[PDB]
Formats: structure tokens, C-alpha cells, sequence
């Protein structure tokens, strides 16, 4: 009987405000318990042994790399570092459910997607050290990774900016056909930015094949979620934008994999967005939980664990040592790529620096910079 | 009111923008146009007919959210497709300032050229309109001039608008193209029907002169053309009139060459004096042309206030304000 | 059993995406039908005759003023105008439920709040003409009204900017004690702006006494709501932020009044935000519906209607004529209030204009400007 | 590294900001402080202890949303209460640009002084820090200098920071106060424990000189102090060293008086050259001091690029860059 274009609804003849349900929120999807046991066999993805060992080795290699680079930062060998603790399962589990060419946008907790995609340890190191091997040319802060080959769009520091951008890339993918998804990761703090409301609404109205993957660990720096929002986390926001939504146990690599697999399948078939909110801890850990699963199947043991811990430490330390002894790039690279083509006035500034260094170069750390 | 390429047709400036956009979508299958209210043709008619001709997937409305419009356009461009975003008035580009300054401008640099958004162009109506007051009149170019990695381009006429907009669309850097709205339905001129380009970062000397150089952009070019005429008739003073066209990267050489010849410079713009782009031109010309300067470089600009409704006639740097400044400079 | 700080929820062992309910959305609260009949007696506010005649006279006087100023704009006598058609009941009905000193923020459809608050016709006219009587000093576009006496914060053109601002004013009201609400009006198009997500979340986390009043008429300029959002309008977004929410029939002045009354009562008692989405038509009209109610009660008839139509036209035309023949303010006023105190360099620009007008004043329309 | 008021205590610049904020909340019952992570003391320690001393309703965290932080602060200020917002890095002020430029700056004008947000101050860490790269290093003051109705203030030391921040807080206009982050834990100096004010829109001549005027703000003031010393020792050149302090409205008279005496001017800032605030100072001094200029006004600024990580040592307008420019100017 109501005839308003803005909504489809019946009349009601009694005043009733709608109450948010926050105490009994959207439930948390889980496939394996803390002992690594499958809870509901119909939900087991039955991933093959080689794939599940890859999930475990990618997480643990990431963890080994974090330990070493975090110490490097404490010593001032690199200037900054963000770890992945607590986020190894959300990232390896979701990356495993994507096609290799699906495009990824993220922020500071997504190095495990690159690690699953076989990003070389040398290149993670090169970016953190800003050395000559860094394809980012040493221009960004450490942990601002990017890889065109592996379809992982370069990180930027301003939070949530990548959210509406991922939606535009997904619209363009829809037009191009060729059946690709975009995934966009962000934390629950970043979801408070205006750009998240922009991305979420555009993806729904423009019917984009995108997965929004929010990691919620209860904290953004010092701010607990009680000061970040008052609804039922981020998952409960999805339906208000018309977005199909789910909440998952971020310590369960199989729950994350299943939800991402199914979101990918439907996003690309239906050209509609999906939102996954994975709950994690700010650091019952994703690595321990998968290790227990491996044991059950007879796919790992303490000897293999020992040998892999040793081998991973060796591979990271080899990359670390090589990265520290590479020179930095030529200082001329501070002027290129501002525009595609260097404007003549920018070339003049480059020439000015070259003349300056000819006269005053003893005062500059010229000795570990290329040419 | 205060103010060789094949077949042509008379077009006003809104029509020339449509013609550029049509030529773009005809020759570039990736190109899309989006923003608020563009599907029915836009609030200034610049996209009329294009959705019917090219399809709803290619010319389409977004939600009412400018930070989203620019971030979405950057995302399209990351994939290599041409993204032509509209911001409905330049006064409303500020919600997108972080996406333009922190993201679009820095996209290519910060990635080592692994990713870019060169195929983005943001177009938006600009400049005063007689009665637009604070939020229908702004000229934001100086806010963007301090951001390396974007280009900012402003035409003075329909012929210039179509060739400069096609250049923005095809340029491999993110471009803001400001369309002077008071010219949308002002006089027509002949405009080639097929595509053509006018170079970016190139000023145009539209009238040669020997006593003084006058520099402006947008509608203000017509004001300084009239000042030149007033100066010749009333003072016997020969003015060289230059349309800057691209705000950044700007054509330093053409302006300096003119001022080495004349020894005098007057720069005018509707935007407020303080922090306005005339300060960059003035300080640069003063560095490169110091020994040639016969008089101080003069800036005749909007006052340092928000842009008023009923006082617009007293706010704008009109031809009498420019003429009086010129007269004092000639007499310095 | 889940122990995640970010949300309160149970586990679920089956993958289930949450589907938005948009076909059967939040129902539309209505008190009187199209014939002006009370549908459910327990919901009748039983407003007294003098108050209900004031609702009717404020709406119709607003409508009379709109007809005249819209024609004035078509002739270029004023430069711009926004009507209130279809929005007379949402604004008069909600204004009637507020305390006179509750602070109002809005946009372009809120002149009926001022009219209920007895804003003089001379002052609406003065702003549209930018004449010497305008307390805004002629600086803004027409219909950018404001009144400090009547607690109605000056309109600005950029949409949704007033939303986080209203939340700050409500936080400050909470601190001041003294039991005041803030109301903030905006359309459904404006709700797509990032600043709406900012305002909505801040009001919940900072526990602010604010009513968000969204008018949804299915269109923002040329854009239908199918291109504006894909959830169940704006009301369905409130619960995701933890905000109590309701949808009302905007053509029913009593449904709007009841929902605003109750939201005000609870916002000020509880220091929590309320969201009302009133559905309207882009122009079964609020004025006609209230006229039928008046007739039933024996509170109006065709003779009174005739005399009031005549009297209202006379009062608006008197104000209109006076406003057109007032001078505009002194051009010196373009320089004041940029800062509280005029900076010396700004005074220099003012002096420059004064010298200019001394020499070139014949070229300026000096004759209808004060002094 | 590249670089009378009662009882005092040694304070570094973070401590001086806390002291100003404490003095504010002690004497102004309306005042509140809010932003991301301020409750536990802030990411640079500027609000340590204040929530325990003044209450959770007065020093509190907001959601992670800068456009909301500024709009919320404007709203507090509309009611007359003092609102001291923090933006966590100045690089992240851009999401709030529309609320600052279109709303806060224009609030009083556009209402005829019926409403205002004079009691708002936005404070934010600013400037390079050795390794901050593109988004931990920016100096955005020129973007704001082109917006009439806001004030932009930058101190050079702990004594200056506390007296200028208290002036911002008490000034009846919306103020942005940029705190040079590389000085937060650099050397302490003596700072009065009780409140005191330093005037806005007033430069400070910190060393008198007769041959050349050098102007800078923030940490760059220390760079030009050292250039003065190098110029005296190596060239026998006497430099007048000026800290501008307030970017807008700026102290035109003190700078012009200095340049009428010296006949030379060098302006330096970390922000990029093009559109940077040195252009406004240069163009103004050139207009007021033309006949006194012995050499062109020199701007020694950051290059026109985003702010790089590993190349920072080569990007900044360090003392050798400033000295070399000065040497050429003296020899012009
Ligand atoms: C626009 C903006 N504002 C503030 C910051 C500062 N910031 C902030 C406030 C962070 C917390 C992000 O919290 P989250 O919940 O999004 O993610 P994590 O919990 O994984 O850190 S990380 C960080 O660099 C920023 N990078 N960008
Ligand atoms: C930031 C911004 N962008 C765009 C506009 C242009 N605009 C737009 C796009 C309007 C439509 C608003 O739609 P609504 O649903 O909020 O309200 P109404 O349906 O009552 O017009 S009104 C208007 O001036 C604006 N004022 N501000
Ligand atoms: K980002
Ligand atoms: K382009
Ligand atoms: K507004
Ligand atoms: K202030
Ligand atoms: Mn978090
Ligand atoms: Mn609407």
C-alpha cells in the first residue's frame, strides 16, 4: 500500500523504534576447533595435502620473517615495520581461495597474501631497506609493498583510500569480462573512514565483483572497538548497503578459505559485492590450530617442524644479509615517475641537485648510493 | 556581463565538451564517464546524448559522494581503462582532496611505476557565474598547483576546451580540467567535429605586444584582452596578451620570453590574491627576468574573502581593476 | 564461547551469508490515513486545536511563499530558489515536537522549521534578495537561511557537512547539561556522503543527544534511489551504527510529530542518537491530509480556508514588495567577518576598493547599495 | 640530524604542548581535546596525563575518521565551547580539507557573524622526520594559505610552541597549529609553567643583520640560523634571521622592513617549491620592496616531488643548499 520510490515496505500503525542487536550479533563461522578438529564434516573443504602444507609453510615463513625484521627495526637497521601476528591465517587462507590473477588491495597486514603468491624474500627485504633491488625505487616507508606481476596493488599509508579504488578496479573488471574478482582488505579502524562508506555503497549500486575483507582485532592503535563503533562490528553494516555479509573465525584458516571461496564464486557470477569480517586477536593462534590439523591427518610431525623452522630461518637470514649489503638506488630516482614524463622544470631541479653534489658531495652519504 | 582541422560546426563551450567526450568514447572502447547526474545529460548539459549512444555501462550516475567518485575513478584507471569523472561544481571537489593529492598524484611515483592512474581525468565546472556566491563560484586551481603529480588545465573558449580536454583524456597522468561555467552557453565559435589536440603545459600568446605582458586563464583571458584594447586606445600602450592554459606543469619559458621583451608583467585571476597561482608566476618571472623588470610585477586578483553573493560586481578583478593597475605600472 | 573483543556473538558451524531484506523493508509508521482519519486511537497525540491550526497555517504560509518566490526566480528577480513542496509536513510536524531552543542543522528543505519558529517573512525575503535587512549581509546564495535567535544554524551549500557538526554541537550540549537536543536534517542523496558515515558513527560512540532526520523522496536531482543505494533506504543503516531507527510517512504530520517527540524524549534522557527516515514525494500531500483532519474535528471549513488563502497571499506580497525595494548592504561588508577581526592586509584591500570606486564608480551598480 | 614569565622548567616540544593543553583545560571549563588515540596520551605523547587529570568527557578518542574529527570539532565550537582537535599526522589532514576550507574558514563570514567556530584549534604533527617518506613527512601549510578565514601557525621551539598554541586556542578564529615532529624530543629549553601568549601574525627577528634577510619557519629556522653562521664565517656576510611563525595572516611589515634594510631576501621551506608559501612572500616583497632589491629573491625549497623515503638526505633544503644559494645571491 505505501507508494514511495525510496523503499519497499508495508505501513505499521504503532510507533516502534528498531533496536540494533549487538549482544547477540552475527555469529562467527568456524570449521575447525582449537584442537584442529573438523566440527561439521559437510563444511570440510578437503583441501589436498600439498595445498594445506603450503598454507602452513607460508604462514610460518611469514612469522619467521616478522621476527627478524621486527628485531631489525628495534635496532634502527630499518626505519619502520608492521608485523602480521594474528593475521597469518586470514591472509594465507583467503589468498588460497583466490585466482592468482585476482587483484588485491590492502594496507599493512597483507604481506601474507604476497607470501602465498610466492613473492621473493629478497623483494620484501628490498622494499624495507629501500635498496637497488626494490621496484618501488626506495621511495616509500618500509612495508609499503606492491607487485604488478602478482596483482597486488602498492600499499599507501592513508587508511581506507584503497576501498573505493578497489571498487573502481572491480567495475572495470566487470566491463572487461574475463571473470576476475577484486579483494580489498582493511581493518576495523579503517572502516570508520568516509572512504569505506563510499566504497561499500558504490560497489552495491554499480554491481561490482568485489570481496571486502575486514579484519577486526578489537583495536586500532590504542583505540578499543568500544570507541570505534557501537553496532555489531563491521559485518552488520553490510546488509544496510545491500551487501551479502558473513563473519568468520580469523584463527581458522579453513573458515576463512571457505568464506572467501564462496564469496569469490558468487561475486564473479553475480557481479555483486560480498563482505567478510574475520575476527582476530591483536597480538589459540592460526598457526597452532593448523599445526594440530596437520598432525591429525599424519601430514606433519615434530621432526618436520624442526627442520622447517631451521630451513625458514636460513632462507630469511640469507635474504636479510643480501638486502643489507646492497646499495641504495641512484639519487636521480627521486625525480622520476612524479609524472610519467619528467617536466622540464623538474629536470632543472634534478640538474640542480647534480651540480650541488659535485661541489658539496662530501656532506652527503654518497657511498652506499648507486652510481 | 563582466566579459586546418577538417569540418567545423558552431559550438558553445558545453557543446564542445560533449564533442570531446563523444570523440573519446568512439575511439577508446575502455572509456567511461561517471559522476552525479551525468546519465540524463548533466546539470550543465555536457553529457547529453552520450548514454543513449554509448550505453548505460559507459555513462552512468554514481552515488552522491565526491570522495567516492575520485577513488572509484582512480581504481578504474589502475586497470588501464580511461576514467572521466565529473565533479558537479569545482567548489565540491574538496571532499576528494585526499584522494587527489595523497593518492592520484602520488600513485605512479610511490609504486616505482608498477601502478598508475594516468588514464584518469576529473572535469568540473569552475569560476564565477554572476550570482554563485560561496559555493557555486570557486576557482580552486592554486590548491592543486602545490601538488606534484597532477596536471591542472583550464580553457578559455570552445575550440580550446575540446582540444585541451582531449589532450587531458589521452595524457598519461591524472588531469583536472576546469570548465569555466559562465562560458557554457556564452558565444559559440567554430569547433572541429573530429578529434584534435592542443598541447598541455603550453601557453598561447593570443596578441603580440611590446610594452607589457598580461597573463590570465579561463574567462579572465577575455578580460585582459579587453584591457589590452583599453590600454592601446587610452594610453597608447602595446600589450602582449597570454593565456596560460595549463596551471601545472606551467609554461615558464613562454611567459619569461614575453617579459624579457616587454619588461613588465601583470597577472590576473578570479581566485583570491593570497596563495593564488599569480604568486608562483610572479616569483618565477622575478627570478628568471630580474634584470629586465622595469616595474614591479602586478597581481590583480579576487580579494582575500570567500566569494560573495550580492557583492560579486565589487569582488571580481574586472577590466577596470586590471586597467587601473596597468596604468599605475606603466607610470611606475 | 567466542572471545573476540570486536563483537559479541556465538559460533556457527555452517556457512551462511546474511541477506539484506529490501523487498520487505522497515515498515512505514502512519497515524492518519489519506482521508485524515486516525487509524489507531492509541497513537493519536491529541494535539490541541490551536497547535494543530498552527501546523496547518505554517505549512500553507510556506507553500504560499514558495509559489511567489519560485515565480520571482523564474523572472530573474532573485537568482536561485528551492521549494518546500512535499516537505511541509516533515518540517512543521518535527519542529512542533522540539523545544524552541533545540538547535537545528539542515540544508535546503528546512524553511518550514523556521516558519514554525515564527521567522519573519521579511527575513526570508531579505536573505533571498541579499538586501540591507539580511543578517547574513547578502553574502550567500538565496535560501541559505540562518537565525541565531531561533537556533537554526546557517545553511551551507556543500551537502552533508552539517551532519558531523550537529553531532559536535550535541556532544557540547550533553556536557553543558541543560537538557537540549540537536536535530539534523538531510536528504537521502546527502546520506551517501562520507560525512554522514562520520556523523552517524560519532554520535553513537560519543553518546550524543541528536535526532538525525533523513527525508527520502526517491530522488537527488536526476538520480533515483536505485542509483543512490541498494539497502533498505537510510533507516536500515541506523542499526549497523547502533542507532535506534524508525521510518515514518512524511505526508502524515502526526506520524512525524510522534516519532520526533519520542526520539527527542529518549535522546535527551539517554544521551543516544535516534534516526528518523521520513518518506516523501518529490513534488496525497501533507497539507491536504491535515486539512481533512481539521474538517472532521470541525476545526476548519471552506470559508476559513478562503480567508486564510487571501490573508497569507497578502502577508507574503507585503513582505515581497518591501524586500524588493530595500537597498543592498554597503559593499564594505564584503570584507568583514572573514576573520572576527579584519587583518591589516584585508583592510588594505578594502581601502583599495574604496579608492577604486572613487575613480571608476560610474561603472558599478552603486545606486541600489547602501551608503 | 640535518639541524619575565614566572617559574620555568626544561621542556621538550611535546612537553610544551602538554603544558599548554593542561593550562587550557585548567582555565577554560568548556575546553575538550579529542582525536585518534589521544586518551592514552597520543602517539607522540602530547596528551599524556590529561584524561586522568581532567576527565574522560574532556580528553577522549574519536573513531578513525578525520573528516568527522574536524566536523565534530566545528560543531562543538558553534556552541561556544573550546574544541582542540588532533589530526594524527598533518599528512592525514586532507580528508578534512572540505570541512576546513568550505566550512570552518567560511563559517563566520557566510552567516553574517550569526554563528562561528572561532573556538576551534586543529593541532597536528608536521614536517620531515628523517625517514617518514610520503605520508609521515608532509608540510601542508601552502594548501591552507590560499583559504581566507583560517589561521595557520607553526612554532620553532618549545617556548614558542606553548605561547603560540595558547594564542591559537584563545584566538576567536579557527586555527591550524602544526607541531614540527622532529623537535618533539629534540633539545629541551626553559618553558614557563603558567600560561603566556605569543602573538599571532607576528614574525620574530631572532638575529639582526645588514646584508641579507633569511626567512623560514618550523625546524627550518634552525637551518637558516646555521646558514647565517656559515655566511659570517666563510663570506663575512651579515644575515638577518627571521622566523615567520604565522603563515596566514602573515607579518608582511616585519619582512618588508627587513628587506628594505638589507636589499636581499632568501626564503626557505621543506614544502615543495611550486605553489609553496615562499612564492607568496617573494611576490609580496617584490611588490613592496622593488626599488631596494639588489638581487632576485631566492627560494630554497623541497623539490617538486612527493617526499621520498631513502632519498630524504638529498631532498631537503639543507644548510648547504641554502648556503650555496645565498653565496650566489651575494655575488649576483
Ligand atoms: C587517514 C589515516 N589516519 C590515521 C592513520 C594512522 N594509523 C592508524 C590510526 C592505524 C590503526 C589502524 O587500525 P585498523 O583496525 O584499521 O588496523 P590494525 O588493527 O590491523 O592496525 S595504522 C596507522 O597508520 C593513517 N595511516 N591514515
Ligand atoms: C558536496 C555537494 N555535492 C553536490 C551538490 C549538488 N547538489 C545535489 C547533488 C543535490 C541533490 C540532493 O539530494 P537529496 O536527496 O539530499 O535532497 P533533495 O531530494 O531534497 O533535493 S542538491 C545540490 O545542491 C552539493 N550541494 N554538494
Ligand atoms: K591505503
Ligand atoms: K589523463
Ligand atoms: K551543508
Ligand atoms: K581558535
Ligand atoms: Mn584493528
Ligand atoms: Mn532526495
Amino acid at each position: 500500500k505505501p507508494q514511495f520510490p525510496g523503499a519497499s515496505a508495508e505501513f505499521i500503525d504503532k510507533l516502534e523504534f528498531i533496536q540494533p542487536n549487538v549482544i547477540s550479533g552475527i555469529p562467527i563461522y568456524r570449521v575447525m576447533d582449537r584442537q584442529g578438529q573438523i566440527i561439521n564434516p559437510s563444511e570440510d573443504p578437503h583441501l589436498p595435502k600439498e595445498k594445506v602444507l603450503k598454507l602452513y609453510k607460508s604462514m610460518t615463513l611469514l612469522n619467521t620473517m616478522d621476527r627478524i625484521l621486527y628485531e631489525s627495526q628495534r635496532q634502527g637497521r630499518i626505519s619502520f615495520y608492521m608485523t602480521n601476528y594474528g593475521e597469518e591465517g586470514t591472509h594465507v587462507g583467503s589468498a588460497a581461495a583466490l585466482d592468482n590473477t585476482d587483484l588485491v588491495f590492502g594496507q599493512f597486514r597483507e604481506a601474507g597474501v604476497l607470501m602465498y603468491r610466492d613473492y621473493p624474500l629478497e623483494l620484501f627485504m628490498a622494499q624495507c631497506y629501500g635498496n637497488i633491488s626494490d621496484l618501488g625505487k626506495g621511495r616509500q616507508m618500509p612495508v609499503h609493498y606492491g607487485c604488478k606481476e602478482r596483482h597486488f596493488v602498492t600499499i599507501s599509508s592513508p587508511l581506507a583510500t584503497q576501498i573505493p579504488q578497489a571498487v573502481g578496479a572491480a567495475y572495470a573488471a566487470k566491463r572487461a569480462n574475463a571473470n576476475r574478482v577484486v579483494i580489498c582488505y582493511f581493518g576495523e579502524g579503517a572502516a570508520s573512514e568516509g572512504d569505506a562508506h563510499a566504497g561499500f555503497n558504490f560497489a552495491a549500486t554499480l554491481e561490482c565483483p568485489i570481496i571486502f575483507f575486514c579484519r577486526n582485532n578489537g583495536y586500532a592503535i590504542s583505540t578499543p572497538t568500544s570507541e570505534q563503533y557501537r553496532g555489531d562490528g563491521i559485518a552488520a553494516r553490510g546488509p544496510g548497503y545491500g551487501i551479502m555479509s558473513i563473519r568468520v573465525d580469523g584463527n581458522d584458516v579453513f573458515a576463512v578459505y571457505n568464506a572467501t571461496k564462496e564469496a569469490r564464486r558468487r561475486a564473479v557470477a553475480e557481479n555483486q559485492p560480498f563482505l567478510i569480517e574475520a575476527m582476530t586477536y591483536r597480538i589459540d593462534h592460526p598457526i597452532s590450530r593448523l599445526r594440530h590439523y596437520l598432525l591429525s591427518q599424519g601430514w606433519w610431525d615434530e621432526e618436520q617442524e624442526k627442520a622447517w623452522r631451521k630451513q625458514s630461518r636460513r632462507k630469511v637470514m640469507e635474504a636479510f644479509e643480501q638486502a643489507e649489503r646492497k646499495p641504495k638506488p641512484n639519487p636521480n630516482l627521486l625525480f622520476s615517475d612524479v609524472y610519467q614524463e619528467m617536466p622540464a622544470q623538474l629536470r632543472k631541479q634534478q640538474e640542480s641537485l647534480a651540480r650541488h653534489l659535485q661541489t658539496y658531495g662530501e656532506h652527503y652519504p654518497l657511498d652506499h648510493f648507486d652510481k | 556581463a563582466h566579459f586546418e582541422y577538417g569540418q567545423t560546426q558552431k559550438m558553445n563551450l558545453f557543446q564542445s565538451v560533449t564533442s570531446a567526450l563523444d570523440n573519446s568514447l568512439a575511439k577508446d572502447p575502455t572509456a567511461v564517464i561517471f559522476g552525479e547526474d551525468v546519465a540524463f545529460g548533466g546539470v550543465f548539459r555536457c553529457t547529453v546524448g552520450l548514454r543513449d549512444k554509448y550505453g548505460k555501462d559507459r555513462v552512468f550516475n554514481t552515488p552522491l559522494c565526491e570522495q567516492g567518485i575520485v577513488g572509484f575513478g582512480i581504481g578504474i584507471a589502475v586497470t588501464g581503462a580511461t576514467a572521466i569523472a565529473e565533479i558537479q561544481f569545482a567548489d565540491y571537489i574538496f571532499p576528494a582532496f585526499d584522494q587527489i593529492v595523497n593518492e592520484a598524484a602520488k600513485y605512479r611515483y610511490r609504486s616505482g611505476d608498477l601502478f598508475n592512474c594516468g588514464s584518469l581525468t576529473i572535469r568540473s565546472p569552475w569560476g564565477c557565474v554572476g550570482h554563485g556566491a560561496l559555493y557555486h563560484s570557486q576557482s580552486p586551481e592554486a590548491f592543486f598547483a602545490h601538488c606534484p603529480g597532477i596536471k591542472v588545465v583550464i580553457p578559455r573558449s570552445p575550440f580550446q576546451a575540446k582540444g585541451l580536454l582531449l589532450s587531458c583524456i589521452e595524457d598519461k597522468n591524472p588531469c583536472i580540467f576546469f570548465e569555466p561555467k559562465i562560458l557554457y552557453r556564452a558565444a559559440a565559435e567554430e569547433v572541429p567535429i573530429e578529434p584534435y589536440n592542443i598541447p598541455l603545459s603550453q601557453a598561447e600568446v593570443i596578441q603580440e605586444g611590446s610594452d607589457v605582458t598580461l597573463v590570465a586563464w579561463g574567462t579572465q583571458v577575455h578580460v585582459i584582452r579587453e584591457v589590452a584594447s583599453m590600454a592601446k586606445e587610452k594610453l597608447g600602450v602595446s600589450c602582449e596578451v597570454i593565456d596560460l592554459r595549463t596551471i601545472i606543469p606551467w609554461d615558464v619559458d613562454t611567459i619569461c620570453k614575453s617579459v624579457i621583451k616587454t619588461g613588465r608583467l601583470l597577472i590576473s585571476h578570479e581566485a583570491p590574491l593570497t596563495g593564488g597561482f599569480a604568486s608562483e608566476i610572479s616569483s618565477t618571472v622575478q627570478e628568471e627576468c630580474f634584470l629586465n623588470l622595469e616595474a614591479p610585477i602586478s597581481r590583480v586578483c579576487g580579494y582575500d574573502t570567500p566569494f560573495p553573493h550580492i557583492f560579486e560586481p565589487f569582488y571580481i578583478p574586472d577590466k577596470w581593476k586590471c586597467y587601473d593597475a596597468l596604468r599605475k605600472m606603466i607610470n611606475y
